[PDB]
């Protein structure tokens, strides 16, 4: 690689991306139940609700005194909490890559608000290399129309259908229903950020229905679920009461297991998944302003270009422009911020839940065995209801227990998306 | 324009004569020895000192950009803030409105009240068998004549060091004793400024309002303030999540930061998903390890004999941190801590005064994650009840600002909002991209 285009990507507009590290848990961990197993009470969740009743059990009156105390030297020494020592971050690094990436895309929509007023769209990259050069991920007919040098009798017609040209552009929205959990598609998002390096609405909307929400992905997270711990029962000869206890617990027991799981992979899919889409959704609405700009930008070059006419013939007014052409953006961002929900909830649902379900469908068949077995064993000590026993442990360990986001997400844009997603 | 006289009844005006009471000149904890600087007792146990913080850290005199200039997103330097009596006048009443602003809320209500009572635990003396204040814990007022008392206070509100939008606590510690970390809790500082706001990016709200400004939104200083007074809140109890746990991110990669490093203490302050990032095993070994340490502070209630240094009684005292802990004493006056209460106050302290359950109470838009970095500083005056009110913020009803968030819309409210340059360069912390 002799010669190199590269451009400084601020520290800031980067990808998170969690050490596997901050990730721990003992799922592998095995159990002994007894009759005086424990059970954790289920954890309410945070709500304009629960701060409700916080706040009625609370006491206001009564502050602490102002006692006196005796006098102090008239200098008290000491020294503020320690505060660990940050190594500064390694800066400058400089990467070398086969493909145009997210960032060079996005920088390259953009353009010197300054005086250079001959800002011109175009469809290729090179306008990273042209300051006066803008790229567009919009329809070739878009850049011929806007560029086009315009009369100044023909000036506010010519705008009117920017606008308009503007809103078809970005309110493009597809629909199916061959990718499961996402019915709609942004293909623009492909040529606009060059997703999955294809830069063609056409491949980008086929490799979504091909392999996923994945495709959006700036690194495949990673997410195990070892064998899970199982349980150990205790029996207690001639104890009917222990002995039913301890088939409760192991029970009780049972659904905090498969809440556990679900709260781990909820957990990564949040620190993980959900990250990556959120600076994706941040980014669109950046490249969208930035055809907003250059587009206000060269209308606005077109009619400094007139003369005096531009008084009545014209009166222009930018701010109406760009009032308009935000409200577009708007709209684009509701689709946008639609699509990626669906992506975001369907990555969950499809490539990381399973994981943790087959892990627990596993264990319950283990759990199962188990007992029936106990509940035999112990026949004599149960006389009165073994047949009751195995109903109730045969009903709750056959079915696997329904994933239900709310119980551990609160954004109800996304709780939405899960509940459409259930039909 | 209501709940003006409420949390601070007091009409503070910055030249007010002092007086030794609420209006003096004071000392507080300190390496060397400082002069002695101007200050104000808003409401029990908290004052606010409208200096910029030259003498909490040594290390921190020079108002000027450092040498190396700050691996943050945005930074401002200016030497002459805060430095002219109406300056200092227009700070004390910004804090003001913020903290009414902040009391007027059900949620406010009950952490500014969690603050107040809140107050270091005595547990300075070497003779376990006395319960002893511990210096730090408290300040000296100079009188009007000249002579001195020393005060116990839980929180000090101060104008910001040299990168003037680096706002955070501190507090002293003790030469063994982790007070952040340990349930005792310590006086905390406050770098603050109702002067200057950031700027953040919008990808959200929409959806709910088509109309939604364009440009940046600035933050709601009653949020940040809030958002600090969070932290005060965990160190003040002494469950302040040890610095040291960060979460590690990979930075190898391209596409990855250079570096960032959020605290654990930072996810659990914001709330929302951010908080959610910390597995359940780790959050039940916080939880645990703070558990202990309220029961050893049971323990040291139940070991005290004497109290030393006050004419209020070793009764007084006891109660006073039995109600803080919230913990629970037999007919016989011992003292234990009760599982069910801990876990509703450590609850209540963790969980619910977030900086999103904040923004829930204030209505106002806000970065949803902590990882929505900031991109803009702009300089504001939030004084003016035609500018901001302590019940709608900037958004102000039966106003062209009311809908939409409009009053925190940079475009849109531009009176009310002036770009400031960042110190932070757009490429002063950056990995190159090159393709061939
Ligand atoms: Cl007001
Ligand atoms: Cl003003
Ligand atoms: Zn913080």
């Amino acid at each position: 690689a002799l010669n190199l285009q590269c451009i400084k990507v601020n520290n800031w507009d980067l990808f998170f991306s969690p050490s596997e590290d901050n990730f721990t848990n003992d799922l592998n961990k095995g159990e002994e139940i007894t009759s005086d197993t424990n059970i954790e009470a289920a954890e309410e969740n945070i709500s304009l609700d629960l701060i409700q009743q916080y706040y009625l059990t609370f006491n206001f009156d009564n502050e602490p005194e102002n006692i006196s105390i005796e006098n102090l030297s008239s200098d008290i020494i000491g020294q503020l909490e320690l505060m660990p020592n940050i190594e500064r971050f390694p800066n400058g690094k400089k990467y070398e890559l086969d493909k145009y990436t997210m960032f060079h895309y996005l920088r390259a929509q953009e353009f010197e608000h300054g005086k250079s007023r001959i800002a011109l769209t175009n469809s290729v990259n090179e306008a990273l290399l042209n300051p006066s050069r803008v790229y567009t991920f919009f329809s070739s007919d878009y850049v011929k129309k806007v560029n086009k040098a315009t009369e100044a009798a023909m000036f506010l017609g010519w705008v009117e259908q920017l606008v308009y040209d503007f809103t078809d552009e970005t309110s493009e929205v597809s629909t199916t229903d061959k990718i499961a959990d996402i019915t709609i598609i942004i293909p623009y998002i492909g040529p606009a950020l060059n997703i999955g390096n294809m830069l063609y609405k056409d491949d980008f909307v086929g490799a979504l229905i091909f392999s996923g929400a994945v495709i959006l992905l700036e690194f495949i997270p990673e997410i195990a679920i070892p064998v899970l711990g199982t349980f150990a029962l205790v029996s207690y000869i001639a104890n009917k009461v222990l002995t039913v206890q301890t088939i409760d617990n192991a029970l009780s027991k049972r659904n905090e297991k498969w809440d556990e799981v679900y709260k781990y992979i909820v957990t990564n899919w949040l620190a993980k998944v959900n990250t990556q889409i959120d600076l994706i959704r941040k980014k669109m609405k950046e490249a969208l302003e930035n055809q907003a700009e250059a587009t206000k930008a060269i209308i606005n070059y077109q009619y400094n270009q007139y003369t005096e006419e531009e008084k009545n013939n014209i009166n222009f007014n930018i701010d109406d422009l760009s009032s308009k052409l935000n409200e577009s953006i708007n709209k684009a961002m509701i689709n946008i911020n639609k699509f990626l929900n669906q992506c975001s909830v369907s990555y969950l649902m499809n490539s990381m839940i399973p994981y943790g379900v087959k892990r627990l469908e596993d264990f319950d068949a283990s759990l199962k065995d188990a007992l029936l077995k106990y509940i035999y064993d112990n026949r004599g000590t149960l006389i009165g209801q073994v047949d009751r026993l195995k109903d109730k442990v045969n009903n709750t360990l056959s079915t696997d227990i329904p994933f239900q986001l709310s119980k551990y997400v609160d954004n109800q844009r996304l709780l939405s998306t899960f509940t459409e997603y259930i039909k | 324009e209501f709940g003006s006289m409420e949390f601070v009844n007091k009409q503070f005006n910055y030249k007010d004569p002092v007086n030794g009471v609420d209006i003096a000149y004071i000392k507080i904890p300190n390496a060397g020895q400082m002069q002695p600087v101007k200050a104000f007792k808003i409401h029990n146990k908290i004052w606010v000192i409208p200096e910029r913080d030259t003498f909490t850290n040594p290390e921190e005199g020079d108002l000027n950009p450092p040498p190396e200039a700050k691996q943050v997103p945005v930074s401002y330097y200016d030497s002459t803030y805060l430095s002219t009596d109406n300056e200092k006048d227009n700070y004390l009443k910004g804090v003001t409105k913020l903290f009414e602003r902040i009391y007027s809320t059900d949620l406010g209500r009950m952490l500014l009240t969690s603050i107040v009572r809140g107050i270091p635990f005595w547990g300075g003396s070497t003779i376990d068998t006395e319960l002893k204040v511990i210096d730090t814990n408290c300040i000296n007022v100079i009188q009007p004549d000249g002579s001195y008392r020393s005060e116990e206070l839980n929180l000090v509100i101060i104008g910001p060091s040299a990168d003037i939008i680096q706002f955070e606590c501190k507090s002293f510690g003790h030469e063994v004793l982790n007070l952040t970390r340990n349930g005792y809790g310590s006086t905390q500082y406050i770098r603050f400024s109702p002067d200057f706001t950031f700027g953040f990016e919008e990808s959200l709200e929409v959806d709910t309002n088509p109309l939604l400004g364009a440009g940046k939104f600035a933050t709601d200083p009653a949020v940040t303030l809030a958002h600090e007074l969070i932290h005060a809140g965990h160190r003040l109890y002494g469950i302040a999540i040890n610095p040291n746990r960060v979460f590690k991110v990979n930075t190898n990669a391209y596409y990855e930061m250079s570096g960032l490093e959020v605290s654990f203490e930072e996810l659990r302050t914001f709330g929302g998903h951010d908080a959610k990032f910390i597995d359940s095993l780790q959050e039940n070994e916080f939880r645990l390890y703070y558990y202990n340490k309220f029961k050893d502070i049971a323990s040291t209630l139940n070991k005290a004999k004497s109290i030393v240094g006050t004419t209020a009684s070793l009764q007084y005292m006891k109660n006073v941190f039995k109600e803080k802990y919230l913990l629970s004493e037999d007919t016989s006056g011992k003292f234990s801590v009760d599982k069910l209460k801990f876990d509703k106050l450590y609850k209540m302290l963790t969980e619910i005064y977030t900086e999103d359950n904040f923004v829930k109470f204030f209505k106002v838009l806000n970065r949803k994650t902590y990882l929505n970095f900031d991109k803009a500083v702009f300089k504001i005056n939030i004084v003016p009840k035609v500018n901001y009110t302590i019940y709608d913020g900037f958004n102000l009803r039966n106003t062209n600002l009311a809908a939409n968030f409009n009053g925190q819309n940079t475009e849109i409210n531009n009176m009310n909002f002036t770009k400031l340059k960042n110190f932070t360069g757009l490429f002063e912390f950056y990995k190159l991209l090159c393709v061939d």
